[PDB]
């Protein structure tokens, strides 16, 4: 396969199109570990060397799609100076706009539970299709943080700033209905689908029938709101 | 001269102003209070034959329940206006009877009829305005959320302009005060049309009085109220804030031929319109623009104008507005002289005409020949007319 | 020529029309579903500056929910349009959207307004046609509370020009029939703008056609359909009245003038406009009404007309209307050529716009010169556009 790593594999299907699955090997669960966030590097640079690749789909091969590390590592990272965990997030972070700047079109397949880093690798694609049983949010705050793999740039940009505020100053859990809603994710359908869903939304994108670049767009520009709007959007969000 | 499709407005009425809670229209649906304005109206103006009302232009907001499916036709099967004529309803929140009126009036200058009824009405009481409100998710992806509350806007307007939580009761108490002097006085005998309603007890009667109106408001009474949109640091209050009323308004509109034929003296000519936006979390600031731009269609500058009728949302959006409307320091000589919403309320589907019916019966009065009449919109517009007695 | 205040269509679009039960655009709301649309149309002509809209004027009825407060406002602040421009909303139930253009074209010959943006929308799947209804007891005592039920109006009229449930399943099939050919034909491929929407298995994709368009449709299969509002000896049933539809129209109007400036084309101007009231039992005849007195403002007789876009709410009342308008034996020659909507759905708010673009359309593709669209009104009204291609 394009890569085969050991949280990480892309294999190639029909028409160009690739999947990057997620399936921890040995675990139960899929996170962003120092391993995993690794391998996805590996991954992106392999499907961005592969010239033959025309989409990519991500999905996860365990019960839920991606949940945040173990609390072990939160500890571990917040003792280290702010010069060196900025450069850490700043490298992380690299990972996820290169999949965003990934010149052809992408697509998350949220079979289960996506939170925090798990959320944020969802928000780096182009689209989103959610199985109507899964959930997705950013808990951050729980931890007396906040989303730091760009939730509190890409949410804002896609769903606004009083849903983002909404979803990130209570670190709820969201249900299918609700993330289509707010516009969070793009549809919404039964597990048993959600890999047709995903392969025929990647080949509309593909055709040209969806518009992947103008739906990425407004995640790497200003919000649209007003300095009028902004001002009231933020003081009444801080009151 | 006045040219033959010149809009002019006949006659003006409206309903005594109740409480929303228990007062005196809470056994009164909103289409019944309608026809039986209409009704009256058109009683007191024999000459004008209801088979000749082209259509009746009605404002409105929150349209479900008794409000709901065109209300202006519901109101107007049950009047002696013929099932002949037309009739649609009008919708630009709070400027939706004004806009009732432009309408009108377009129609009358461009030859679509030359007799027309326009109001509006809102009854808050069996259709509270939070009542049915599904707010947008993706809207927030343009605008504030917090746009869509008015009384926060009218707190970000306030302190934009610094507008004290002095300055606002004071417009409060002017605004009781001056309510009830004009009431006291009989300033509101002619456009008041007296109807049926409950007192406390259930007591069928006839009102001929906003009951709305509070003698006993004082800087005292006032400063002791909470704020009631922004706890911390806030300052507008409900003393300060329009009420939550139900009332309804009426006017009649023709072409100035028909009223030269029928020879009928009328209340007023109307000589400019306008509509206007501004960003929605500074709605209160609407009427400036659309002032502006009504005086510009009249051919007339601010000074011009000898009355002048600017809804009262809030103390704190009014009382900027006419700052920078640069007749502030004229307040008492031309603005609301017989009281505002804050003491008359604002019932959204009827405020827009009132005001207008209100500010003609104030330039008759006192003499004035150019008046104007204009009020802020929920979601970032204004809306304003500039009437001439000739 | 055309005077410089004449009015002026640069461009019509409209969305593909959904089935409200499980449709298309089931998981999009009527204010996005609005946005969206009048995005799209303003895109296609990049030389009309959105900055220039000095109102948008949006048809809707039942205003509650995703559709109250002044959905044309909530729609104009996700689109390109500035939130200097104003917007209002307005009802007259069934010809909301063609009210809309009539006030747009109104304010264009007055001076009050160059560019305006209207349309109208109804998504019955989020807001039923029932929801919210409360009807007026007091109504009773001046007109029948049957005449509130659209479908026994549509039996009294039936009854009283003798139309058979043969004529009136006919009519049904004859206007799938049309409506298909229309497509598969890209006849509605300049009106129609492509759309996002789901189909039975959630899946995202585009639309650019009609769901509602069944071209099964046989006298076989309408005959097997019982009826739906008179169990015993009713002839209207669910395949010969229009269905319950999501959608949204739209349309960019102008003042001559400015369309000279710019260099644009005009896909039509408007000669007449004209509403009309007639009992509430009969509302399905209100355009026999509303067309003549068009007629009359336009200064032509109905052979004058080209072609015409008769609103279909129930074969019932389209048939006896196209006979008293005489030109029921012109039908297949100028009438609902591209289907009507017991095809394409009637979305209330919608519809007035609707059928006035796609008679445009037709205009434009059957090279005729003037063009009539008109519909009746629920609780007794009739409305009517005279279109001219020159
Ligand atoms: C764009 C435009 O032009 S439109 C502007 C839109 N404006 C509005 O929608 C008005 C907003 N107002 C509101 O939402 C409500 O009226 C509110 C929130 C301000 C108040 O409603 P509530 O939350 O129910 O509180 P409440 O009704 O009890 O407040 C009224 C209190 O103030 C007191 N009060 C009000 N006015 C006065 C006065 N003039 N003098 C003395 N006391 C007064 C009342 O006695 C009452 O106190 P009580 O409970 O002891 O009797
Ligand atoms: C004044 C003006 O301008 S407009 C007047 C407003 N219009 C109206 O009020 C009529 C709108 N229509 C309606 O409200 C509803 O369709 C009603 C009340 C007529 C019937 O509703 P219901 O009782 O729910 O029946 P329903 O809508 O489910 O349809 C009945 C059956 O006929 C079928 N049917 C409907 N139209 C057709 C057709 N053209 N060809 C074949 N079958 C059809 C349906 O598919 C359905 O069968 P199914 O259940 O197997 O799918
Ligand atoms: C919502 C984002 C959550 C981020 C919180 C980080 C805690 C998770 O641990 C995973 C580790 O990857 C994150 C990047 O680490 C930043 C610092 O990297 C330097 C590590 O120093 C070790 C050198 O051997
Ligand atoms: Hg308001
Ligand atoms: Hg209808």
């Amino acid at each position: 396969m394009i890569y085969e790593g050991k949280a990480i594999t892309v294999t190639a299907l029909e028409s160009g199109i690739v999947e990057l699955k997620f399936d921890l090997k040995g675990e139960s669960v899929n996170k962003f570990n120092r391993l995993t966030l690794n391998e996805l590097r590996q991954a992106v640079d392999a499907i961005k060397a592969d010239a033959s690749v025309k989409g990519v789909i991500v999905s996860s091969g365990k019960d839920v799609f991606i949940v945040g590390a173990d609390i072990t590592e939160f500890v571990e990272n917040f003792k280290l100076p702010d010069a060196e965990l900025i450069a850490g997030n700043l490298e992380a972070n690299k990972i996820f706009s290169d999949f965003e700047d990934l010149n052809v079109p992408t697509v998350a397949a949220i079979n289960g539970i996506a939170l925090g880093g798990g959320l944020e690798m969802c928000l780096a694609a182009d689209f989103r299709v959610m199985a109507d049983s899964a959930k997705i949010g950013l808990p951050e705050v729980k931890l007396g943080i906040y989303p730091g793999f760009g939730g509190t740039v890409r949410l804002p940009r896609l769903i606004g700033v009083d849903n983002a505020v909404e979803w990130i100053a209570s670190g709820k859990e969201n249900r299918a209905e609700d993330a289509l809603k707010v516009s969070a994710v793009d549809a919404v359908v039964t597990a048993d689908k959600l890999g047709a869903a995903a392969l025929d939304l990647i080949k509309r994108a593909i055709s040209g029938e969806l518009d992947y670049k103008a739906k990425r767009q407004p995640k790497l520009e200003k919000l649209k709101l007003n300095a009028i709007e902004q001002m009231m959007a933020f003081e009444t969000a801080k009151g | 001269s006045l040219n033959p499709r010149d809009v002019v407005i006949v006659d003006f009425g409206r309903t005594p102003m109740g409480r929303s809670k228990g007062g005196m229209h809470r056994n009164t649906r909103a289409e019944d209070m309608s026809a039986h304005l209409i009704s009256k109206v058109l009683e007191r103006n024999s000459k004008v034959d209801p088979g000749e009302v082209e259509d009746v232009i009605w404002g409105c907001v929150n349209q479900t329940l008794e409000q709901g499916w065109n209300i202006a036709r519901m109101a107007s099967l049950m009047t002696q206006i013929p099932h002949t004529s037309a009739a649609q309803t009008v919708s630009r929140l709070c400027g939706s009877s004004m806009s009732a009126l432009h309408t009108a009036a377009q129609a009358i200058m461009t030859g679509n009829g030359d007799v027309f009824v326009v109001g509006g009405v809102e009854h808050m009481g069996h259709v509270s305005m939070m009542h049915g409100v599904d707010p947008n998710p993706h809207m927030s992806l343009y605008a504030a959320k917090a746009s869509g509350m008015m009384g926060l806007t009218a707190e970000m307007l306030g302190k934009m302009h610094g507008i004290s939580r002095e300055q606002q009761d004071a417009f409060a108490v002017r605004s009781h005060q001056l309510a009830h002097k004009a009431t006291v006085e009989g300033k509101f005998k002619d456009e008041i049309i007296p109807m049926q309603g409950y007192d406390e007890n259930g007591f069928l009667k006839i009102f001929d009085y906003d009951e709305t109106i509070r003698p006993d408001t004082t800087l005292e009474s006032l400063a002791a109220l909470k704020p009631a949109f922004n706890p911390k640091g806030g300052t507008v209050t409900a003393g300060t804030s329009s009420q939550i009323t139900d009332g309804a308004s009426c006017m009649i509109v023709m072409s100035a031929q028909r009223a030269k034929d029928l020879g009928l003296e009328p209340l007023a000519v109307i000589r400019s319109m306008a509509v206007a936006g501004v960003d929605p979390a500074i709605m209160g600031y609407g009427p400036v623009p659309a002032t502006q731009k009504a005086l510009k269609r009249a051919g007339l500058n601010m000074a011009d104008i000898d009355f002048i009728e600017l809804n009262e949302a809030f103390a704190a959006q009014a009382l900027p507005v006419l700052k920078d409307l640069k007749v502030l320091d004229k307040m008492n000589e031309k603005v609301n002289l017989h009281g505002g919403a804050i003491a008359l309320g604002h019932p959204f589907g009827c405020s827009g005409a009132r005001i207008s019916g209100t500010l003609l019966n104030v330039m008759k009065q006192n003499g004035g020949t150019f008046g104007l009449s204009t009020m802020c919109i929920g979601l970032g517009q204004g809306i304003a007319t500039v009437f001439e007695r000739v």
